[PDB]
């Protein structure tokens, strides 16, 4: 409930499992976006080299 | 104070995020999380507009090695000789 | 509770939203106090004109300098990765029978 | 004495006593034989195991499915079959109980011709009656018109009937139900990485497919968030103890059912298959077949097709006439069901397949007597 | 200048030279495209096959019929087919010859509209003229007098005419021929369990049907025959090898033409409709049209439809009157050398539908000139 | 330019330009490094060896394959392999020169994804393609139609292919071929007395079923002949001078293509697995398919193959129709050939990946431009 008030979702439509998919889905977005941003940064450096 | 909606206007075209709008009366509730971003003394990150308007914006409209052989036959020969 | 008392993730939430009310002016979707959850999945649909770098890859290049306390990110949201996909009825209707 | 229901599909095995609402043994149609070289003598090893036996020692076993698309291919595998869910499973004496049997529309009658000679003369019945799926389902549902689309293991079938009339022309069967989806399942999991070869890995798919997957509302869509993000995506724990991941294999495996095209056949999907059946029928009755889409089978409990199934029948039928899906919560047993309705009917007692008219008529009364 | 004659009918196209016997150009009336993936690179992979080469290449193609019960349902594939039969088989400039074409009665008008518009604005002939087949079928027979069953693939219609009058009132339709049967036929050998469901194996079965299908003189002594004895029993070989045999699915099948409610049709018989069609004349013309019972159309192609023909309306009218089929060998090509007659007479020069009269009178003249 | 050929198997990487006979760099692909103490000091002691180096220097190696059954599971091992196919073998930049690379099909989707990624971010090319082998195979037998079965060293591949049109879901992939051969081999000669152990062993043991193993055409009467006479034992000189006989060891060893049951898998021989192939396509094709039995990869090149597998196609193909087998005398590099003829094709130009549409559409073009 309090997690309901806080994301400003409905309180009896919320479900934590789709609250927890979407964090985790976040997640492995930031970390592959990480690891993009570091192969294309190495790569550019080598190409540069 | 409303700091999230101070942002200047765009000089070019934009790519549509497209998101899911929350009403705003559901956004002003007491344990929400947008209520404590509003509070002022929160901690705030000036984002670089001018890289996000450069990128995501829309578009606008010799004879060193002559040789008379072909390359197949000529690379063929260099493997031939190479490993003499 | 990582979720409730989260201290980067209002700040990354501010961050996209000033982001986005500079980027959709002028359309219904814009000047907004809030959004779903569901935005953070669509954050590769926005593209560059190159077609190789998406705003989620940029967002983070610029925290990359500017402020490098986001990438502390994983971390409050590492318990919500490892809490998706827990079923909480079949293990309470266990608990109870 | 009461009645018994055996309802033996391709998949699922579901025998009962008629006047009772659930089916008191369900179980899977298999025979497993082992493969592997038996060392240690005694403690009883059995070179055949049928049922649930077979699904508990399935790692040292080959299955075989005996029914293939609603064709009994093998005939000694379901003797052993019914022995099972006559003698071990139900335990009862099938020569002093009378036993409702189902079958798909569309058969071969060599089929049915063998299924009356080895019930009458193995597992020698007072009486019996071969029945239409539909026709159960529907009375299952407790109305009398409606047009039931049926899809067991192998058979997906559409049979409209008005009045208690059943328009036989506009009985349409297809050969596209839940075993081939296991098997592009099968197929599509390779690209992941997950390789599952044997006929015991076809029961970890199938209960994957049964515990995962879900029918698509818009199938674009769904593939545009799948190749977006991934939040739809659900782990799956293999009894070795690997966990899975699976993603837009959840709904690209029941699109089958919408899409035939996937496993190469030339037909069109389930949905067109429905409503060519409305079309086939009078003019007059199609406003009756419209708002009582009756569904049945376990391959309709996937939590997403009947509003998927709704917009496709909208999408086909004129705007003007109500599209509404009869989709009960125990539509998997509904087969079984409407059966124990049916052989606890005062008026069903003189449509016995009798021991009489069997020996008079030899194994030909079944065309005759049964629709 | 010699004309063309093009029997564009449901089976197949007939196409030829005016004042000759024999149609140069026989060809089945598909439209074949490709459903699977092409993986090797160049060689010309059309992406439509047409006619002949469709036929040859057929397990690998969706053959789609541009009529569907004389109705050109699909008209991109037949202009496709015109094309095809313009300047591949007979390879002659359209634009030099006048081009004779063939129509069943009580058509949709719009059907003979959009004919006009595209042989006169894609074919550009400097004449053609749309034709009764019942009226050709009678000109091919030599005679002034006569009633004309012509049954194609989609229509089977019977049309009056005595002393060069048709009786408009008299005509009968019924949408129950060639593909219907090959379609009856594919559910019936769903019995023996050879399942023959893709547009490929319609051939297959259209094949079958053409070389062992046959019409019975009596129905129930065949049953009693085929039912007691395997003497009537058939083998073929099929495209890969395998060897079917079938039984009383032979006469099974065109039974449909003298019984409709075996694919669900209220309506009667062909002999019933030849019966109700004489009786709607008038009572001085009914003895000739007694006599003169030709026939036409390759359903017509039965050995055994004559002599059932002449059996049922023997029985239908009264027994002081003659009755006598005319029946002649080269009645399934009799629409083309009724067209070849028709078109080589020094009278119906003009009765032709010329580039100026269409162009002062739009595409509306040909409900005028014709009948 | 001219472009390269590189079939990278589990294997032997063959390797070569386009437009040439016979593939110029073949040589197996291992990695090895050393597994004891070095005391020497200079001199040139490399701690990874490459090719044929580790070939000749292998008794003091452990031997690494980088490819399992087709998937490459260590990456740097193969990123070593592709140095010194491209480097050091041919001596080419592959910078400037296309590239073809061969594929076995039902591979998982990300070792594509690590291939494109690899071979456009290390040896980043103006363009590359990925193949499928069979239709390498089938342009190196300069026909249109026919069955491939490949069979390399980790995958046996039948794809079927008529007129242009490869069927998808009628390929079959089994993981059993010449590495399963040369584990089963060392399992059997510990029977005879001979020990092998080590992955320098393997290379030992693979040299014995080059050179004396055989295809058996009768397996049984081959088993009475080799028990009851030593007619059929051979002799082979071993390095350390040692001299080995063996004997039904030469025709058990390629019987696992036929009876994968010896090393314990369920699945059924490449004889039921082309014949299901077959079976599994429409019917009008499948004649063609019999006549053009196309056999290709290393594993096929025991001199008794053709013939029987010409006759367990012909015991499960009908006896009205004749089987061929396409066995060329190089079919052991025609993976290779049809590379080079498919390289050099004036049409194939269009369908490169080149490095703009790369770098546009990310790693993810692979699924859609290629098979
Ligand atoms: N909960 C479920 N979700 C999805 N699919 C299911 C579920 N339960 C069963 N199925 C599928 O439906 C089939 C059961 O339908 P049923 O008509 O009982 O088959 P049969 O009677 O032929 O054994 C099974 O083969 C299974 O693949
Ligand atoms: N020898 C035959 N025996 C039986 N049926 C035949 C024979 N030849 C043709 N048919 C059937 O008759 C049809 C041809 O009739 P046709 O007069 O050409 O019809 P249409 O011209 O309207 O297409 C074919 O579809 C075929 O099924
Ligand atoms: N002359 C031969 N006789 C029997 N088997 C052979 C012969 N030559 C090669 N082989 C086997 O076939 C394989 C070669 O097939 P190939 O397609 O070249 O494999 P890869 O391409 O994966 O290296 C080798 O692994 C070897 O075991
Ligand atoms: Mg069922
Ligand atoms: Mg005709
Ligand atoms: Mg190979």
């Amino acid at each position: 409930r309090e997690l309901a008030d806080y994301l400003c979702e409905d309180a009896q439509q919320l479900s934590l499992e789709d609250t927890f998919s979407t964090m985790k889905a976040f997640r492995d977005l930031f970390l592959r976006a990480l690891k993009e941003n570091k192969d294309r940064k190495e790569q550019a450096a080598k190409a540069e080299r | 104070v409303p700091s999230h909606r101070r942002v200047n206007p765009p000089t070019l075209r934009m790519k549509k995020l497209n998101w899911q709008k929350l009403p705003s009366n559901v956004a002003r509730e007491h344990n929400s999380m947008w209520a404590s971003l509003s509070s002022p003394d929160a901690e705030a990150v000036e984002p670089d507009f001018s890289s996000i308007e450069r990128l995501f914006s829309f578009p606008a409209a010799e004879p060193k090695e002559i040789t008379f052989l072909d390359a197949k036959k000529s690379l063929n020969l260099n493997i031939f000789l190479k490993q003499f | 509770e990582s979720l409730l008392t989260s201290r980067q993730l209002p700040i990354f939430c501010q961050l996209i939203l000033r982001i986005g009310n500079f980027l959709n002016y002028g359309s219904h979707t814009g000047d907004a106090d809030g959004f779903k959850i569901s935005t953070l999945l669509k954050l590769t649909e926005t593209k560059s004109q190159q077609n190789r770098v998406t705003l989620l890859h940029h967002v983070l290049e610029e925290a990359e300098k500017s402020h490098p306390d986001l990438l502390q990110l994983p971390r409050d949201l590492e318990q919500p990765s490892q809490a998706a996909g827990i079923n909480l009825e079949i293990i309470r209707s266990e608990a109870s029978s | 004495t009461t009645a018994l229901v055996c309802d033996n599909g391709s998949g699922l095995v579901k025998a009962g006593f008629a006047g009772d609402d659930a089916p008191r043994a369900v179980f899977p149609s298999i025979v497993g034989r082992p493969r592997h070289q038996g060392v240690m003598v005694g403690m009883g090893q059995k070179d055949s195991y049928v049922g649930d036996e077979a699904q508990s020692k399935r790692g040292i076993l080959t299955l075989k499915y005996p029914i293939e698309h609603g064709i009994i291919t093998n005939w000694d595998d379901m003797e052993k079959i019914w022995h099972h869910t006559f003698y071990n499973e139900l335990r009862v004496a099938p020569e002093e109980h009378p036993t409702l049997l189902t079958e798909a529309p569309l058969n071969p009658k060599a089929n049915r011709e063998k299924m009356t000679q080895i019930m009458f003369e193995t597992f020698n019945v007072p009486a019996m009656y071969v029945a239409i799926q539909a026709v159960l389902s529907l009375y299952a549902s407790g109305r009398t018109t409606g047009i039931v689309l049926d899809s067991g293991d192998g058979v997906t079938h559409n049979v409209p009937i008005y009045e208690g009339y059943a328009l036989p022309h506009a009985i349409m069967r297809l050969d596209l139900a839940g075993r081939d989806l296991t098997d592009y399942l099968m197929k599509i999991l390779t690209e992941r990485g997950y390789s599952f070869v044997t006929t015991a890995e076809r029961e970890i798919v199938r209960d994957i497919k049964e515990k995962l997957c879900y029918v698509a509302l818009d199938f674009e869509n769904e593939m545009a968030t799948a190749a977006s993000s991934s939040s739809l995506e659900k782990s799956y724990e293999l009894p070795d103890g690997q966990v899975i991941t699976i993603g837009n294999e959840r709904f690209r495996c029941p699109e089958t059912l919408f899409q035939p095209s996937f496993i190469g056949m030339e037909s069109a999907g389930i949905h067109e298959t429905t409503y060519n059946s409305i079309m086939k029928c009078d003019i007059d009755i199609r406003k009756d077949l419209y708002a009582n889409n009756v569904m049945s089978g376990g391959t309709t409990m996937y939590p997403g097709i009947a509003d998927r199934m709704q917009k496709e029948i909208t999408a086909l039928a004129p705007s003007t006439m109500k599209i509404k899906i009869i989709a009960p919560p125990e539509r998997k047993y509904s087969v079984w069901i409407g059966g124990s309705i049916l052989a606890s009917l005062s008026t069903f007692q003189q449509m016995w397949i009798t021991k009489q008219e069997y020996d008079e008529a030899g194994p030909s009364i079944v065309h005759r007597k049964c629709f």
